[PDB]
This record gives structure tokens, C-alpha cells and sequence, in this order.
């Protein structure tokens, strides 16, 4: 009952990075309740994605997500210097509880 | 317009109980859920979450099912967090997490978004 | 058990060969002919009962084939 | 060109209306298309693939029983109770034993006994299901002008490799040299999913009906079930031996794998191992040939001295394939190919590989054509180096129309209502036959379904008999559409 | 053939998806959205109806 997004990824500015997250068939394999967060180290984690492809107001169109069964992938196209922060996934289980991801540390230089 | 402030704690002792609170502003209290999220230093964000509402019917956690209960009040618009039986690993940065309740009064399913707005975080420590 | 309900008439048939055709196609007849050779008396009694009821001559063959067929 | 040699050839011709034609194509069959221009192509569906499955129910096959405990109780004072009866791992049954002073209770009556044993599986059958979206067909389009060793080989890169999803569209296929064909495929109504349950045993796989799969007598479990202990109808794999009126026992019924292999007589085997590949069923294609070119114009006509290297070699109903070698000219050129009679007067017989062509001279280019019935004389090249080759197509007759009638009736037997394709806007005939065949096959199926090989023949003989001895000329009604049609389908099922 | 229920669908704030609801006929039909390039043509089949 935990999400398994990897430890840390990196990519040069201008490229595109992909952040994946695998889970059970009770939270991500059947349901669309998958969201993402931007945990800056000196800030509360900010909501960067709604439902698997959707997006809050204020968040730029740089961020896009997808889901291919038990795996939900986050894609950041055209990275900048303002992405050096942690990324935490989320899922609502069929049981009624919420599980979060381990956390990916992103660097560009 | 939506701001969620919290009340911090300096340092605790194992065997005691901590009570952190949070004031909700910019929106009403009766049709909004307010969860709780851990953040241990350099760890996974764990789930204290409490599905509060205008009636107070609230689900426990799973790891912390028979260990913690909370309270609330509408006139102060404050959801409390009474974490009893403190241990050495209970130090974290606790967040209050805004969530929205269905318009039928009950809280059966959460919305498409969960956490539009957050608290600033209260870094509790044990000693 | 699941040796019965053999998934035989569910539509679903395509041009490609099924799981065991040319074994399952004739195993029902090769099992109903062994039983008659091992049990002739019920065949004779079903012939008598089939000739008794069923006045017209087609009902003799229909009731006879159904009586010797429903008994495995 | 991947289509010669396959015994289901299915020539389709006639691109009237706009520049489209309807085709439908199975996995076991390839399709060759012809027109007055717009050179011939070959269409084969090579794989169906469903991407992301969702398991719905896990039937068990083999299990075992441990912790066998029992408890009885003296007569008329109720029935016992055991502490592990509270779990739903332990399968239980209450039954009557008779008791007396020798059993050590009293009252000389008939007591009650119970027996618990925990039911743990060891072989799971999981039946996965897929939605009609995110499943990806794959069709190969190879053209003619048969450069050497491209005849019927599945291997090798000789055709375009487009893929069909229900997320997709017009499906451009820019195959080199020729034009660009587009296919309005309809993959949602192809195989009728949301009844396909893709059950997976040990290392094999099948494609079964849904309602057949759900009422299957075995101890099952939901598909979203982690920690698979709470098996539900556990009593279909255990039995309770109460031989005389004494203590009762439990025994595992045994492995159901062989009996399940007897349960699957009629399900097409599929391949669920590193991808849920299917190799059965079909899909309907709308084949638009607006933009196709012949590749052959703006080349000079040839100069002569051809040479045959593989013989005339009729394969599979009169579509002869000859392979020729060329020596000496400006090497990109056409081929003077035609089919004459004896006195070289009438161009009778049709060329299938239309507009053949020699490229990079020292390489064979093989030619396919359709002779008439009887003697014909296949002529390659011009007069100093002609190759006037006789061929006697084995003399058929009217009977080619009766074997076309058999492939049409068989095509209506496997494909129910989709078989009114291969036709391009028939209008006043195709659409009414398709609609009447929908309203007849819709009351044929689900009112004559579930029966086997034999029962269709039996009800066919019954309806033929009670129609044949009827009155008021309802015999034609009870014979021409329900008697001999069901007798015809009685001998074509179990395909 | 096929009524449109969400009448006059409007794109505003371009990087924000807009969900359109339709009403297909009782058989087979097709869903056309774009115009000159990228002609988004989607198939759908409706049972009975
Ligand atoms: C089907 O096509 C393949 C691909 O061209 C053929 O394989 C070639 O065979 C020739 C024979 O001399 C080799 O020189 C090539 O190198 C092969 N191509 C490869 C390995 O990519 C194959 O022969 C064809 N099938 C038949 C039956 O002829
Ligand atoms: C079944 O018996 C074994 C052997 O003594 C024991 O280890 C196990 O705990 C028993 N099962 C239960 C449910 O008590």
C-alpha cells in the first residue's frame, strides 16, 4: 500500500523528462484518481496536477501526465531552472485511504 | 483569497500528547473537508488524513487507527490534531489539507482535485 | 464439475481452429455408442416405451432417439 | 507477394462510387484487391493486441486442506461450534452422527458434528477483461511487382506496417513507389468485446464468453483481491465423507486442470505471455484508393531476351506465378507480358500483377496472372526473344461459380452480418440484404444458441420434417430458410 | 445524423481542455472535430437504441 516512484532523475534544460509511478490495481490500475505535487524545500507542496491529464489554474501548460494501467507517468517538456524541487504522486485507493509517492529529486545542472 | 494558517509546537517528550491546530479563512467551514499530511525530514509524506465535514463523521488512519483521535469546532473554524502516545519517529512537518465535500452534506467520494490550498507546516520535534 | 458446460454454443466462432475440434466434434457420439453396447436393455425398454406412446410414426423415432440420448 | 499460397485468397474487384471499397479480413485470410488502374495490393491482419487488461475474477484449480478439526455434540442439545469456523478460510459442514453411551454422552439419539479445514489454493486461473478502446490491430499492406523471393513469406520486410486503434483516424499509409492508400477501419464493432474474458491458466490462454465464465463452478475470488484467502464457493472443490453414521472427514477434490481443458472445447486459443496477443477474429476495413499510382509509366518498353528461372507453377485455383530473368538493355523497363490463345489474336485471361517492371537487371521479377479455362499461351517479351509458354488450366466450368458460391455461403457462415461486405455501395441490394440478415440473424442467435454440433442437425431435421409435411404452402417457409439453412450450419460449426 | 447536447462548444484559455457531450444515433456513426489538417475523426458504436 505505497507508491514506488524512483529516487531521483535529471535532465538538461531544453529536454523533456518523464517521471513514472507504479501502484496497485486498487488505486491507479482502475481509478483515475491520480494527482501530482510540487514540494519545494521551503514551501508546502503545491498542487500541479488534477486528474491524470488535467491541471489547476496558474500551473503552466509545460506539465502533462498520462496513465497506462498500473503506471502513471508525469512528463515535463522543456525544463527550466524553476523545476529544482521534489515531485510527489498521490492516489485514492478503493478502500478509502490515500497513498503518496516516495519522491523524485530533479536537477538540471 | 484562500489562506490556511496553522499553530506550531517547539519540542515534545515521548509519552506526551501534542495538539496542533489550524485556522481556515477565505471560505466557509461546513462544506469542506480538512485532511492531515505528515512530512518527516527526508522521508515519504505519510497520511494522517481525517475526513472532516460539517457533521464531524470522520475516518481514522490505517497505520494510526487506534493511536490518534481529533476534534473540531465550527465557530472557530478550526480542525484539531490530538496525536497521543508520542514516540521518537513522530517528529515531522504536519500540514492541514483543504478538501471539498459533496453538496448532499455527506462525504462519500472526494472531488477530482484534492488539495488546492495548504497550511504552511508545523515542524514538531520530540526529545 | 467443469467437465460439463463445455463452451460449445456461445457464438464466438471464427475461421481459425478452436481448442480441440476433431476431438470434441465426435466424442459425444463415441461415448453414446459405447454405452449402448454396454447397456442394451435400456435401449430395448426405451424402444418399447417409445413405440407405446407417440401414436404417429415420426414420434416413435423422436421419442426413441431422445430417450436413448438423454441417458448417457 | 505474401498472398500467394494462402488457401483463402479472396479476390475483390470494383472500386465504383468514389474510389473506395469495403473489405473485411481475418487473421487466417489475406485479401487481394484489383481495379482498372491503381495497382494491386495485398492485405493481411497479422496480430490483434489488447494493451491493458483488468482481472475480474480468479478461479482456483488445485488446492489443499490442512488443520482438519472436528467437534460433535450430544443429541437434542443443539449443534456444536468451533473457534476457526469464524474464518472464511475454513470450509465447514454440519451433519448428523448417532451417539450413545459408547460415544460417551447419553440420550441414545442422533447428534450433530461439524468439520473445519482451511482451504488454500495453489493454482490460480485469472480471467482478464479489456475494454474496446486501447486494443491495437496490426495490418500489413504489401504491393505487387514481385521482385524476387517475395511470394508468400511472412518474414522479411516487404509491406507497409500500419497499425489500427479505435483512437485513430483516416490511417495514412504511404507505401513507397506507389501512391498513398488510406483505410477507414472500424475496430470497435470488429470482435464485440465487453464479453471477451481472456482467461489465463498455467502457460496457455483462451478467449471465452463472459457469462459462460462467470457461472463456472469452481472456488472463485474477485479480481481486485489482494491476499487471496477469502475464497467464496469453496464447497465445489471439497467433499465431506460421512460413510456410515460415524465421524466425517474432508478430502480435496483434486486438480481441475484437465477437466477445464475439457471445458474449453470451443474457445480459440490465444497467447497471453509477454503481451496479450490474439490471432483470431476480424475487422471491417473501408479501403480508399484516391491516391495510388502505377509506378510503371515514364519507363520505356523493354527490348527482349527474357529467360524463365522458376517454372509456370499454378498454385491455388488458377493464379499462376512465373519467375523470369532478364538480360540486357537500359535496365529500368517494363515487361511485354500478355496471355493469348494459340493463334495470337485474342487477349483472353487477366493479368493480376498489373504492369510488371524490371529494375536492377540481374534480379528476377516474378509475374502473376489468371489464365482462362483450358489452353492459353503466356507470352513474355518481343519477337526476337519471345517465350511463348503453353499452359492448360485444369478444365473447370460453371463449377467455378459453385465454388464461389461455397466460399460465399461459408463466408456468411463464419461472419454473420459483416459478410455483406466485399461490396462497394450496393445500395438497393446490399443494404437491404444486410438489414434483413441482421433481423434474421438476431432472431437466429439467442433463440437457437447454446446447442452443439448435433442439436442443430436434429432441430434441422425436425423443422424440415414438420415443414415438408405441412399444408397451405408454408413448406417453403419452413424449409428454404430454417430447414436446410440450419442443416447447413450444423455441418459448418466447430470451426 | 446525431444531435449535439452541449450546444455551441467554446474554446477559451487555449491550454485548457473542453469536454463536449453529444448524442449519437442508434447504429454506427463518426465524430468529426477539426477542419482542414488534423481532421479528428473518431468512431463510435451504440447498441440497439
Ligand atoms: C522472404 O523474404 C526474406 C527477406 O528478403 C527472404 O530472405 C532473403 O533470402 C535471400 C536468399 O538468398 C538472402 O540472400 C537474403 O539475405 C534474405 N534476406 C534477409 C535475411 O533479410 C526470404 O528468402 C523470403 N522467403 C522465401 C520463401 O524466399
Ligand atoms: C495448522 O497446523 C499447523 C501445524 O501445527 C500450525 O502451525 C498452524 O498454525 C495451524 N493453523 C491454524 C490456523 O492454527
Amino acid at each position: 500500500s505505497a507508491l514506488t516512484q524512483p529516487a531521483s532523475v535529471s535532465g538538461s534544460p531544453g529536454q523533456s523528462i518523464t517521471i513514472s509511478c507504479t501502484g496497485t490495481s486498487s488505486d491507479v490500475g482502475g481509478f483515475n484518481y491520480v494527482s501530482w505535487f510540487q514540494q519545494h524545500p521551503g514551501k508546502a507542496p503545491k498542487l500541479m496536477l488534477y486528474d491524470v491529464t488535467s491541471r489547476p489554474s496558474g500551473v503552466s501548460s509545460r506539465f502533462s501526465g498520462s496513465k497506462s494501467g498500473n503506471t502513471a507517468s508525469l512528463t515535463i517538456s522543456g525544463l527550466q531552472a524553476e523545476d529544482e524541487a521534489d515531485y510527489y504522486c498521490s492516489s485514492h485507493t478503493s478502500r478509502g485511504t490515500w497513498v503518496f509517492g516516495g519522491g523524485t529529486k530533479l536537477t538540471v545542472l | 483569497e484562500v489562506q490556511l494558517v496553522e499553530s506550531g509546537a517547539e519540542v515534545k517528550k515521548p509519552g506526551a500528547s501534542v495538539k496542533v491546530s489550524c485556522k481556515a479563512s477565505g471560505y466557509t467551514f461546513t462544506s469542506y473537508a480538512m485532511h492531515w499530511v505528515r512530512q518527516a525530514p527526508g522521508q515519504r509524506l505519510e497520511w494522517m488524513g481525517w475526513i472532516n465535514a460539517g457533521n464531524g463523521n470522520t475516518k481514522y488512519s490505517q497505520k494510526f487507527q487506534d493511536r490518534v483521535t481529533i476534534t473540531r469546532d465550527t465557530s472557530a473554524s478550526t480542525a484539531y490534531m490530538e496525536l497521543s502516545s508520542l514516540r521518537s519517529e513522530d517528529t515531522a512537518i504536519y500540514y492541514c489539507a483543504r478538501d471539498k465535500v459533496d453538496d448532499y452534506g455527506d462525504y462519500w467520494f472526494p472531488t477530482l482535485w484534492y488539495f488546492d490550498y495548504w497550511g504552511q507546516g508545523t515542524l514538531v520535534t520530540v526529545s | 464439475s467443469v467437465a460439463l458446460v463445455p463452451h460449445v454454443g456461445m457464438g464466438l466462432e471464427t475461421r481459425t481452429e478452436t481448442w480441440m475440434s476433431s476431438e470434441g466434434a465426435w466424442k459425444h457420439a463415441q461415448r453414446i455408442e459405447t454405452w449402448i453396447l454396454r447397456h442394451p436393455g435400456f435401449t430395448i425398454m426405451a424402444a418399447i416405451l417409445a413405440y407405446t406412446i407417440g401414436t404417429t410414426h415420426f414420434q416413435r423415432a423422436l421419442i426413441f432417439i431422445l430417450l436413448t440420448a438423454v441417458a448417457p | 507477394m505474401r498472398c500467394i499460397g494462402i488457401s483463402n485468397r479472396d479476390f475483390v474487384e470494383g472500386v465504383s462510387g468514389g474510389s473506395w471499397v469495403d473489405i473485411v479480413l481475418e487473421h487466417g485470410s489475406c485479401v487481394t484487391t484489383m481495379a482498372k488502374n491503381k495497382p494491386t495490393l495485398d492485405f493481411e491482419l497479422i496480430e490483434t493486441e489488447a494493451k491493458q487488461p483488468a482481472t475480474l475474477r480468479k478461479y482456483c484449480i488445485e488446492a489443499k486442506l490442512t488443520n482438519t478439526t472436528t467437534d460433535s455434540r450430544c443429541p437434542t442439545q443443539g449443534e456444536p461450534s468451533l473457534n476457526e469456523e469464524q474464518d472464511k478460510r475454513f470450509v465447514c459442514k454440519h451433519s448428523m452422527v448417532d451417539r450413545g453411551w459408547g460415544n460417551g454422552c447419553g440420550l441414545f439419539g442422533k447428534g450433530g458434528i461439524v468439520t473445519c479445514a482451511m482451504f488454500t489454493c495453489k493454482k490460480n486461473m485469472k480471467g482478464k477483461v479489456v475494454q474496446p478502446e486501447n486494443l491495437e490491430y496490426t495490418i500489413v499492406i504489401t504491393p505487387h511487382s514481385g521482385e524476387e523471393h517475395a511470394v508468400g513469406n511472412d518474414t522479411g520486410k516487404h509491406g507497409k506496417e500500419i497499425k489500427i486503434t479505435p483512437q485513430s483516424s483516416i490511417t495514412e499509409a504511404e507505401l513507397t513507389g506507389y501512391g498513398t492508400v488510406t483505410m477507414e477501419c472500424s475496430p470497435r464493432t470488429g470482435l464485440d468485446f465487453n464479453e471477451m474474458v481472456l482467461l489465463q491458466m498455467e502457460n496457455k490462454a483462451w478467449l471465452v464468453h463472459r457469462q459462460w465464465f462467470l457461472d463456472l463452478p469452481l472456488p472463485w475470488l474477485p479480481g481486485a483481491d489482494t491476499q487471496g484467502s477469502n475464497w467464496i464457493q469453496k464447497e465445489t472443490l471439497v467433499t465431506f465423507k460421512n460413510p456410515h453414521a460415524k465421524k466425517q472427514d474432508v478430502v480435496v477434490l483434486g486438480s481441475q486442470e484437465g477437466a477445464m481443458h475439457t471445458a474449453l472445447t470451443g474457445a480459440t486459443e490465444i497467447q497471453m505471455s509477454s503481451g496479450n496477443l490474439l490471432f483470431t477474429g476480424h475487422l471491417k476495413c473501408r479501403l480508399r484508393m484516391d491516391k495510388l499510382q502505377l509506378k510503371g509509366m515514364s519507363y520505356s518498353m523493354c527490348t527482349g531476351k527474357f529467360k524463365v528461372v522458376k517454372e509456370i507453377a499454378e498454385t491455388q485455383h488458377g493464379t499462376i506465378v512465373i519467375r523470369v530473368q532478364y538480360e540486357g538493355d537500359g535496365s529500368p523497363c517494363k515487361i511485354p507480358f500478355e496471355i493469348m490463345d494459340l493463334e495470337k489474336r485474342h487477349v483472353l485471361g487477366r493479368l493480376i500483377t498489373v504492369n510488371p517492371i524490371v529494375t536492377e537487371k540481374d534480379s528476377p521479377v516474378n509475374i502473376e496472372a489468371e489464365p482462362p479455362f483450358g489452353d492459353s499461351y503466356i507470352i513474355i517479351g518481343v519477337e526476337p526473344g519471345q517465350l511463348k509458354l503453353n499452359w492448360f488450366k485444369k478444365g473447370s466450368s460453371i463449377g467455378q461459380m459453385i465454388e464461389t458460391t461455397m466460399r460465399g455461403a461459408k463466408r456468411m457462415a463464419i461472419l454473420g452480418d459483416t459478410a455483406w461486405d466485399f461490396g462497394s455501395l450496393g445500395g438497393v441490394f446490399t443494404s437491404i440484404g444486410k438489414a434483413l440478415h441482421q433481423v434474421f440473424g438476431a432472431i437466429y442467435g439467442a433463440a437457437f444458441s447454446g446447442v452443439s454440433w448435433i442439436m442443430k442437425i436434429l432441430i434441422g431435421v425436425i423443422i424440415t420434417w414438420i415443414g415438408m409435411n405441412s399444408r397451405s404452402t408454408s413448406l417453403s417457409v419452413s424449409l428454404v430458410l430454417v430447414g436446410v439453412v440450419t442443416l447447413y450450419l450444423g455441418v459448418m460449426v466447430q470451426a
